[PDB]
């Protein structure tokens, strides 16, 4: 049933610091080790930082070394990344990972969603949400527009519509914030008979939207 | 995890096993290099094992589940610089067994060190008796 | 420290073939080597551990060998689920990642559906119209999308995003957003989206009429 969540991700400045948090239940966490690896955007997985099942030995990337410091509490099952002096190439998913093997530091075997951290000096903005109206196949979809940081999550009909779903990748607009457009197809005749809608989340910035999409 | 004396001499024969391996590996099968380094390194892994063997004995009744596994963490250590040798399936061999036996008592230490004990003998007894 | 160079940066194979990805490490690393398969929009998943055991779990077509400096992994028939991006992973020396593999699929050529979304009615009231035109489930990557406003050809005023290949199908969907400012939208009436791919004995059109 293993979860791991991470927390923390979203927009700090460069130069300044940010804490990362990961979650454990459920499984025997004092018998695990952990590990962070990052992801850049459109980049490979870097491994960053690892600690042993006692808080005895920390392992830090040559990236990181002196700048990162990575910590557990057995008490509250939590692991800890502390992020000092951040640049911009810190920019990147940050997975936290158990072990595969009990005790010892082997591999990542059980990994976090992943929370995105955003070293940029631009300001935190919500996206607008528009819809895309439709005209055997129809499609509709949503237009999620003018945001920052990534990312933006969007569900149809509260995850119960999944099928024919093509939530596109973000393109980072002119103006620097970022624009998405999220699609499904569905059959016409479920066009005046299902309610479709489509729930746009965007946490750094504390946006939880919900836009029913119609025909014209 | 580990402390005090326990501490102490764990880290300090472990030590011995890659101090011994690095005077092996800047000192200078049928390679007569090779037989020779397998017998010096297993006979300094070995007293490895011994005292792992001692020190949980001695922890048997006041011994706490981290200190028993920190011995498993240390043992699992040593068996890198060990395989790179070319005693294979030596890491393999203290990690399954800590699967079959974990290192959460003194006993379970037991067993893990048992089977590295055996393991790093039949290595001494095969290159030693190689060299004629 | 540890160097792992992953080869090749990427490949196509069809369902079926036997593909074959390797890595390299700059030093003896032993057998402390594992295999990651990393899917799109998920997280990495170990299928190989230690370079020749496979994870429990995982389906038997997935293998790997090698032991020192060079190391293989093969997936006996590719499925069209198994579209992912394969890292290797040592820990001999810390822990580190190869540059990784992506693993494309082949499949036969699928032309593509073509949607055109007016900026909406909310949208307008804001100032600025933004025009989407959807190319949905087709294989190759490869398609042109050319925007025509009252029969003129458009250009810098587009951003072009393509989903990843899809993992039961095989195919791309592409979107291309076409924004002008709310008053040049009311300058014109025709709005096209001329679309060009292999699939396609020729390029196809899709339009609409401001408001009709």
């Amino acid at each position: 049933q293993v979860q791991l969540v991470e927390s923390g991700g979203g927009v700090v400045q460069p130069g300044r610091s940010l804490r990362l948090s990961c979650a454990a239940s459920g499984f025997s966490f004092n018998t695990y080790a952990f590990h962070w690896v990052r992801q850049g955007p459109g980049k490979g997985l870097e491994w960053v930082a690892g600690i042993s099942f006692d808080g005895s030995k920390r392992y830090y990337a040559d990236s990181v070394k002196g700048r990162f410091t990575v910590s557990r509490d057995n008490s509250k099952n939590t692991l800890y990344l502390q992020m000092n002096g951040l640049i911009p190439e810190d920019t990147a998913v940050y997975y936290c990972a158990r072990d595969r093997r009990i005790v010892v530091v082997s591999a990542p075997g059980y990994w976090g969603q992943g929370t995105l951290v955003a070293v940029s000096s631009a300001s935190t903005k919500g996206p607008s949400v528009f819809p895309l109206a439709p005209s055997g196949t129809a499609a509709l979809g949503c237009l999620v527009k003018d945001y920052f940081p990534e990312p933006v999550t969007v569900s149809w009909n509260s995850g119960a519509l999944t099928s024919g779903v093509h939530t596109f990748p973000a393109v980072l607009q002119s103006s620097g914030l970022y624009s998405l457009s999220s699609v499904v197809t569905v059959p016409s005749s479920s066009l005046g008979t299902q309610t479709y809608i489509c729930n746009v989340n965007h946490k750094p910035s504390n946006t939880k939207v919900d836009k029913r999409v119609e025909p014209k | 995890g580990l402390t005090g004396a326990t501490k102490i001499r764990l880290e300090r024969s472990a030590k011995d096993i890659t101090d011994e391996i690095d005077a092996i590996k800047k000192d200078a099968s049928e390679n007569p290099f090779i037989l020779e380094a397998k017998v010096r390194a297993t006979t300094v892994a070995e007293k490895f094992v011994i005292a792992i063997e001692e020190e949980a004995t001695k922890l048997k009744e006041t011994g706490s589940s981290g200190e028993f596994s920190a011995m498993y963490d240390l043992m699992f250590e040593v068996s890198k610089p060990l395989q790179k040798l070319g005693i294979q399936e030596m890491t393999k061999t203290v990690s399954d067994a800590a699967e079959e036996n974990p290192p959460t008592t003194a006993q379970g230490v037991l067993e893990i060190a048992k089977k590295m004990r055996e393991k790093l003998q039949r290595v001494h007894t095969k290159n030693y008796c190689t060299l004629k | 420290d540890i160097q792992m160079t992953q080869s090749p940066s990427s490949l196509s194979a069809s369902v079926g073939d036997r593909v074959t990805i390797t890595c390299q490490a700059s030093h003896d690393i032993s057998n402390y080597l594992n295999w990651y398969q990393q899917k799109p929009g998920k997280a990495p998943k170990l299928l190989i551990f230690d370079a020749s055991y496979l994870e429990t779990g995982v389906p038997s077509r997935f293998s790997g060998s090698g032991s020192g400096t060079d190391f293989t992994f093969t997936i006996n028939s590719l499925q069209s689920e198994d579209i992912a991006t394969y890292y290797c992973q040592q820990y001999d020396t810390l822990l580190s990642f190869g540059g990784g593999t992506r693993v494309e699929i082949k499949r036969t050529v699928a032309a593509p559906s073509v949607f055109i979304f007016p900026p909406s009615d909310e949208q307008l009231k804001s100032g600025t119209a933004s025009v989407v035109c959807l190319l949905n489930n087709f294989y190759p990557r490869e398609a042109k999308v050319q925007w025509k406003v009252d029969n003129a050809l458009q250009s810098g005023n587009s951003q072009e995003s393509v989903t990843e290949q899809d993992s039961k199908d095989s195919t791309y969907s592409l979107s291309s957003t076409l924004t002008l400012s709310k008053a040049d939208y009311e300058k014109h009436k025709v709005y096209a989206c001329e679309v060009t791919h292999q699939g396609l004995s020729s390029p196809v059109t899709k339009s609409f009429n401001r408001g009709e």
